[PDB]
């Protein structure tokens, strides 16, 4: 048999326990976050030529 | 009872704002994943500490309209349904004595966060008032069995007897005794007022909660040896080869903190677990019964006692013969 | 923009946030029950029928119950029952 | 009291037999006990920012010097992780030591003896228990009394007879179908209120709720 880990939640649970099988209950499995977009870059108002 | 659920993100901490810098944690196989676990599993123990200690009642039990029994005033530590709180005046007198969240919500920099508890405070008082407008009417089988009704004065002869005074005592004295019971709940009232060391052990709690966070966070400022305690200023000034070294001192140096850090949670909750248990005990024996050990349920012969809701504890009221 | 993310995942109309955080999946209910897998703020799941589901609920603190007082009358046991509880220490 | 009890142990026979959660805080202890062990044998495998995990691949291909200094960075890594062990292992050792204290007192109270002390063997009134081997622990089974269906009587503080307040002893006054008696509030066997059954302490002026009532005294038929 195999699992893919990054298929669903439930199966990311089940490569997070080392498990084909979960009892019950709510697991913590991984972190987070939102991914940037776009560039802001900003330099000095520039006077001197 | 209790001590703050908080939570550590281990990468945030280590490094961030880099993916360079990432590729050295991965060195490091499943430390950061173990650290996680270890800090869950005590926030885990809070809430457990809690229900054990407060949980003690089956049903749950309503105010009844009289507060008046026998001469005895109770309205102060039971809540009164006519105000908007649903806690006793005693309770909001208690409470006004003493990282990422939210209320709105908002996160930090430092990755810290503190995670809310299962029983908010109202679902405590809720407990705290069941306990005590159940004892009020069941008596001695409160917790044994069905809520029976004894008549408060009859509750309050039989444990007299307990004690070893002849009920006759009480019922020739039942206005003396009502009086008193009255007066000191209002010298009470005063005394958690106007002072400043009541509940001082909750406060002492939460500061050294906040030291623990303080001195984590504190400590990632520090340079460790390296050009800067500043990931991002590392890889731009230094070669980016030779900067593997720089960027994994760092790293070193941080994870020392976090594993001194976790240590210092987990022995602090031991103390805590103690505590909690004893306050079970105390719930069991001072406030579902009549505990006859000396000392236990205060300095003078237990006659009885009443729980009300505290910001992360538990505060007695102990009635005794003296 | 999320990482991480599953190839197969998707978002229902079963969208609700709680202080303690919010679920996507979860139903919510205006009953409630025993607490099962807590979630916090006073908010568990649970998987019942609808045909089940993972339903969000208010935790029930206890049973409901009341009795009247009576400063006139007693209420005693007239029968009794044996029973034996079992526990276990490490 | 007999069949009951016998009954009760069956239950728990069954119990044990088909449930899956009863030894559930043995069996935590033995879970912890193996992560622990695979944690800390497992990370062997670290890197701990060595150029190699391994010591042969290191001295392998590198002159003396540079094969110290790598061999270095993979001990400190190393000796960290056991001391990590073992300080976790005193803290685990802590809580258990704790709950080998009370086990201790509890089957000292509750076996060896009957407590009096209110939930500490049970939830009931104490009667009996025995402790049962289990692995790496302790079984208790804590053999309680319980109140079962009440019944609504009327009472009273007192009763008064030939101008003066009778007392009852370690009874109630109890109140049935017309009829007053005197009985213990854990059970009911409503007895006759006899003289020898009571006491005469002040007049019926000084008590509240008094009521008047007749006191049996032997003496009568006697003489
Ligand atoms: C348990 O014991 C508590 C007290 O320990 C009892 O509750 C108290 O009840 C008394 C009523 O008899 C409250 O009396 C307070 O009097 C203040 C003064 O004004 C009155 O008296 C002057 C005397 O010359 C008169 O001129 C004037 O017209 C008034 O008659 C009032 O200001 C207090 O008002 C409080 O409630 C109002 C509600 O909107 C608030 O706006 C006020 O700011 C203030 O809070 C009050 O009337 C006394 O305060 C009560 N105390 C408490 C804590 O409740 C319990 O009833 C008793 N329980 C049992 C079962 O016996
Ligand atoms: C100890 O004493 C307490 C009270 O001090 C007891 O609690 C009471 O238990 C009684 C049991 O019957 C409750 O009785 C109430 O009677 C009302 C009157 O109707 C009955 O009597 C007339 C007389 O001719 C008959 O014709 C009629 O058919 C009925 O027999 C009922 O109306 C009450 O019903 C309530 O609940 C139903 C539930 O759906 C509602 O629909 C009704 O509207 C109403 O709410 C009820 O039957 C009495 O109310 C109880 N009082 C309290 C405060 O709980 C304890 O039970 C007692 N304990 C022991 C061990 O004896
Ligand atoms: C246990 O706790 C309960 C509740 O707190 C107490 O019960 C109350 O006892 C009092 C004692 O009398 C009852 O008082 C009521 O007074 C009403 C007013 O009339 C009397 O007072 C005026 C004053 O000038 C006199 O002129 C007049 O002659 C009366 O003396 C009465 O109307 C009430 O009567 C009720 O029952 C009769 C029965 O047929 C009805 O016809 C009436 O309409 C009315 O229903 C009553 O006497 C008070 O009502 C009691 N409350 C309840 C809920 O019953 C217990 O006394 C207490 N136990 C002990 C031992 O203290
Ligand atoms: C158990 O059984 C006994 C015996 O049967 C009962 O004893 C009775 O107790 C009552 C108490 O209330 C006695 O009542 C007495 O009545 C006297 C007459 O005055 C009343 O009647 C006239 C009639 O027109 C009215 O005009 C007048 O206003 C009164 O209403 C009173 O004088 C007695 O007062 C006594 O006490 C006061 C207290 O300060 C003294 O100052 C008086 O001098 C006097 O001592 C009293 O009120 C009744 O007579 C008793 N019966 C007998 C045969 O003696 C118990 O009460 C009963 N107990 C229970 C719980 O049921
Ligand atoms: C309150 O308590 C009192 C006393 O504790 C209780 O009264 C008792 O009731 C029982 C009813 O079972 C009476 O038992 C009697 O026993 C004799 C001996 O065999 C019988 O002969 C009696 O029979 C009577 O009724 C028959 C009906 O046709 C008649 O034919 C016969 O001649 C008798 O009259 C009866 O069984 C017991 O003696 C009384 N005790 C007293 C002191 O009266 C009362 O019922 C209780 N009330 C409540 C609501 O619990
Ligand atoms: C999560 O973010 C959303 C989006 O910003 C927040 O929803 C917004 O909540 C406010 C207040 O409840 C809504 O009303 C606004 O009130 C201010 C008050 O001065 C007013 O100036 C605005 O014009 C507006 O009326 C706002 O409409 C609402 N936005 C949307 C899209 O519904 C939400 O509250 C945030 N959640 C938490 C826990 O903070
Ligand atoms: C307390 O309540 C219990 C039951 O809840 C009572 O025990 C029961 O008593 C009856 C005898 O009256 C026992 O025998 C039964 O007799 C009937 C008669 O027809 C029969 O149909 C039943 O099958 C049964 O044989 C019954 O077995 C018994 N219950 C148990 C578990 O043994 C008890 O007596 C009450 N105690 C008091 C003091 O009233």
């Amino acid at each position: 048999d195999a699992v893919d880990c990054s298929q669903n939640p439930l199966a990311e649970l089940k490569c997070s326990v080392k498990s084909f099988e979960i009892d019950k209950g709510i697991y913590q499995t991984s972190n987070f976050r939102v991914v940037p977009s776009g560039d802001v870059v900003r330099f000095p108002n520039i006077t001197n030529l | 009872v209790s001590m703050a659920k908080t939570s550590v993100d281990c990468n945030m901490y280590i490094c961030g704002d880099s993916t360079e810098c990432a590729n050295l944690l991965l060195q490091y196989g499943s430390f950061c994943t173990q650290l996680n676990r270890a800090l869950s599993g005590i926030a885990a123990e809070q809430d457990r500490n809690t229900r054990e200690v407060f949980a003690q009642v089956k049903q749950m039990y309503k105010t009844p309209t009289l507060k008046y029994f026998g001469g005895f005033n109770f309205s102060q530590i039971l809540p009164d349904p006519l105000k908007p709180t649903k806690r006793s005046f005693i309770e909001d007198l208690l409470f006004n004595k003493v990282y990422g969240e939210c209320l709105i919500c908002a996160q930090k920099f430092n990755g810290l966060t503190v995670l809310p508890p299962l029983l908010t405070d109202d679902m405590i008082a809720a407990y705290t008032a069941a306990l005590v407008s159940g004892t009020a009417t069941a008596g001695w089988t409160f917790g044994a069995g069905a809520a029976l009704q004894i008549p408060f004065a009859m509750q309050m002869a039989y444990r007299f007897n307990g004690i070893g005074v002849t009920q006759n005592v009480l019922y020739e004295n039942q206005k003396q005794i009502a009086n008193q019971f009255n007066k000191a709940i209002s010298q009470i009232q005063e005394s958690l007022t106007t002072t400043s060391t009541a509940l001082g052990k909750l406060q002492d709690v939460v500061n050294q909660n906040a030291q623990a966070l303080n001195t984590l966070v504190k400590q990632l400022s520090s340079n460790f040896g390296a050009i800067s305690s500043v990931l991002n200023d590392i890889l731009s000034r230094l070669d980016p080869p030779e900067a593997e070294v720089q960027i994994d001192r760092l790293i070193t140096g941080r994870l020392q903190s976090l594993q001194t850090y976790v240590t210092q949670q987990l022995i602090r909750a031991a103390e805590i677990r103690a505590s909690a248990n004893l306050a079970a005990t105390k719930m069991s024996e001072c406030v579902l019964g009549q505990s006859k050990r000396v000392d236990f349920c205060g300095k003078g012969y237990h006659l009885m006692s009443f729980p009300q809701a505290a910001p992360h504890g538990v505060v007695f009221l102990h009635v005794t013969y003296v | 923009q999320l990482t991480p993310a599953w190839r197969i995942y998707s978002t229902g109309n079963n969208v609700f946030q709680t202080q303690a955080g919010c679920l996507i999946g979860a139903e919510h209910v205006d009953t409630s029950y025993e607490c099962d897998i807590p979630i916090g703020a006073g908010i568990c799941a649970s998987y019942h029928t609808v045909q089940k589901s993972i339903v969000a609920y208010t935790m029930s603190l206890g049973a409901d119950s009341s009795i009247a007082y009576s400063n006139n009358t007693i209420a005693i046991p007239t029968n009794f029952s044996i029973s034996i509880t079992t526990e276990v220490m490490p | 009291i007999a069949n009951q009890f016998n009954k009760a142990i069956s239950q728990i026979q069954e119990s044990l037999t088909t449930t899956s959660t009863a030894l559930g805080k043995l069996q935590d202890v033995v879970n912890q006990n193996a992560q622990a062990l695979n944690t800390l044998v497992k990370q062997l495998s670290s890197n701990f920012g060595a150029i190699s995990s391994v010591l042969n691949d290191i001295l392998s291909r590198l002159d003396p010097p540079e094969a110290e200094v790598q061999i270095d960075r993979l001990i400190t890594g190393r000796l960290q992780s056991l001391q990590t062990y073992v300080t976790q292992q005193l803290i685990r050792a802590a809580e258990i030591r704790a709950s080998a204290n009370l086990a201790a007192t509890k089957m000292s109270e509750c076996v060896l003896g009957q407590s009096k002390r209110v939930d500490f063997c049970g939830k009931g009134y104490h009667l009996m228990s025995f402790p049962q081997a289990a692995p790496h622990g302790v079984v208790f089974l804590h053999v309680t009394y319980v109140p079962s269906q009440e019944r609504n009587f009327t009472t009273a503080p007192a009763i008064c007879h030939e101008g003066k307040a009778y007392f009852p002893r370690e009874g109630v006054f109890v109140f049935n179908g017309t009829s007053w008696f005197i009985t213990q509030r854990n059970f009911f066997s409503p007895q006759i209120i006899t003289t020898d059954n009571t006491f005469v302490s002040g007049n019926c002026d000084v008590v509240i709720g008094i009521i008047n009532n007749t006191v049996y005294d032997p003496l009568q038929p006697e003489l």
